[PDB]
């Protein structure tokens, strides 16, 4: 089956690595930054006493 | 195609049906482009457009 019953072109694959830590390679670049999508990063909290 | 080859620089592809449409760019063309045309990528063998 091909694409035109599909959507969308930009799919986040999603992902849990083994690691704690990130490795950028080549053209493997991290970037963070909120504004533009903010779904990637939620912050929550409690108030303690 | 038969008319000729030329290099895209980036490709974007928006929604026809629900199949993309890339819409790619180009530098230049060798021969005079056609609605229907035999194409082939000159770098790759696999792909076909």
């Amino acid at each position: 089956l091909t694409s035109e019953k599909f959507e969308v072109q930009t799919i986040e694959l999603y992902s849990d690595p083994t690691d704690d830590v990130i490795f950028t390679r080549d053209g493997s670049l991290i970037v963070f930054e909120n504004d533009l999508r903010p779904q990637y990063l939620t912050i929550d909290l409690e108030p303690i006493s | 195609t038969a008319t000729g080859r030329c290099n895209v620089t980036y490709i974007e592809r928006s929604y026809s049906n629900g199949k993309l449409q890339w819409t790619v760019t180009i530098h230049n063309l060798l021969g005079r482009l056609i609605a229907g045309q035999e194409v082939k990528a000159e770098r790759l063998p696999s792909f076909e457009g």
